[PDB]
C-alpha cells in the first residue's frame, strides 16, 4: 500500500510540474487569438458585420 | 497389562500421525491464506495507482 502511494504521490507532484509547465506556455500562446473572435462577439451584439 | 499397553501406545501413534494430518492441512491452508490477501495487497495498490 505505502509503494504504491507514495509512487502516486510524487507521480502527481512533478506530474503538477509539468502541468504549470503546459499552463504558461499555453497562457500567452492563446493570446493572438484575442482579436479574432472578440469581433465575432462585437458584431454578434452589434447585428452587424463589421 | 498386556492390554492396556498395546492400547496405550496404538493411541499414542494413532494421535501423532493424525495430528500431523492436522497440521499439515493447516499449512496448506497457511499458504492459501497468504496468496490470497497478498492478491487483495497489491490490487488495493493499483486502485490507489489510479
Amino acid at each position: 500500500r505505502v509503494r504504491a502511494e507514495q509512487q502516486v504521490a510524487s507521480t502527481l507532484q512533478t506530474a503538477h510540474e509539468q502541468l504549470k509547465r503546459e499552463r504558461d506556455a499555453v497562457e500567452l500562446d492563446l493570446r493572438a487569438h484575442v482579436g479574432t473572435m472578440s469581433a465575432t462577439l462585437a458584431s454578434r451584439i452589434l447585428g452587424v458585420d463589421l | 497389562l498386556a492390554e492396556a499397553s498395546q492400547a496405550h501406545t496404538k493411541a499414542l501413534e494413532d494421535a501423532k500421525s493424525e495430528a500431523h494430518r492436522v497440521v499439515e492441512e493447516a499449512r496448506t491452508d497457511a499458504e492459501r491464506i497468504a496468496e490470497q490477501l497478498e492478491a487483495q495487497a497489491d490490487v488495493e495498490a493499483e486502485r490507489i495507482k489510479m
